[PDB]
């Protein structure tokens, strides 16, 4: 995250850390959607061009974290994946289209002041909140600067931008499974996700029922916080029918 | 979030 | 767990607000 | 610069 701040304690209790067993290391962000399931970007697990193809075994899930680096002795819980599911039509070849994956935990986690799930949007909720101008919030332990790593979880509030402008800022082909967010060079406010923030949640708070909803997943971008550039996220509501599906077939 | 992604 | 979803134990549940959530709610015109 | 996690996790 570029131009954000440290999160307050328990500000984002669905925030999950994707963690490598050896070298033990931060892979990506992700989010708690129930006591057994985690939501992240598919490219966090499968990205052939970087020779990336992680297995259930390659990792751990860290929930309830604040500190990037410390092992939060009575706060955080570490879990093991029972399985990984990637959107069958996720496109690593041309533009990270359908950048989405689900992870089923070996054992259901217990919620706490620091551990609590995010809601998935319904058609009406998405209908009304995914509007150009409306702000969302992103969190992650990622790069602070395009060129480093924070000590604590970072947060930023960013406005959704019109598809036209999103499309006109880049050479890459944008699909309906993506939305972009950031400020306009004239709006004079900064911030963005950045390398290492991948897989993290872009959430909105409903004004109707005052619940926090997850609308996007941190996907890709061009540099971090550059004028005329915007962060791109996986449009969670559009890939919902796929999510429903796998949960209904493989668990809970 | 990696090194584009 | 998604049922008590999106109500944070240290904010919503105690009816305390975080430092910038008001910026969000204000953008929803 | 990651602090060690409990063997029990690995």
């Amino acid at each position: 995250i570029v131009e954000g701040s440290d999160a307050e304690i328990g500000m984002s209790p669905w925030q999950v850390m994707l963690f490598r067993k050896s070298p033990q290391e931060l892979l990506c962000g992700a989010s708690l959607i129930s006591d057994r399931w985690v939501l992240t970007a598919a490219h966090c697990l499968l990205y052939p061009p970087w020779d990336k193809n992680f297995t259930e075994n390659d990792l751990l899930v860290r929930i309830g974290k604040h500190s990037r680096t410390r092992y939060e002795r009575n706060i955080e819980k570490i879990s093991m994946l029972e399985k990984i599911y990637i959107h069958p039509r996720y496109n690593w070849r041309e533009n990270l289209d359908r950048d989405i994956a689900l992870m089923k935990l070996k054992k259901p986690v217990a919620f706490s002041d620091y551990i609590h799930p995010v809601c998935l949007p319904d058609r009406e909720t998405a209908a009304s909140l995914l509007q150009a101008g409306y702000k969302g919030r992103v969190t992650g332990w990622g790069n602070l600067k395009e060129t480093g790593q924070p000590s604590v979880l970072q947060v930023v509030n960013l406005p959704i931008v019109e598809r036209p402008v999103c499309k006109d800022s880049t050479r890459i082909r944008i699909t309906d499974n993506m939305f972009c967010a950031g400020y306009k060079p004239d709006e004079g406010k900064r911030g963005d996700a950045c390398e290492g923030d991948s897989g993290g949640p872009f959430v909105m708070k409903s004004p109707f029922n005052n619940r926090w909803y997850q609308m996007g997943i941190v996907s890709w971008g061009e540099g971090c916080d550059r004028d005329g550039k915007y962060g791109f996220y996986t449009h969670v509501f559009r890939l919902k029918k796929w999510i429903q599906k796998v949960i209904d077939q493989f668990g809970e | 979030x990696x090194x584009a992604p | 767990g998604e049922a008590d979803c999106g109500l944070r134990p240290l904010f919503e549940k105690k009816s305390l607000e975080d430092k910038t959530e008001r910026e969000l709610l204000e953008s929803y015109i | 610069d990651f602090e060690e996690i409990p063997e029990e996790y690995l």
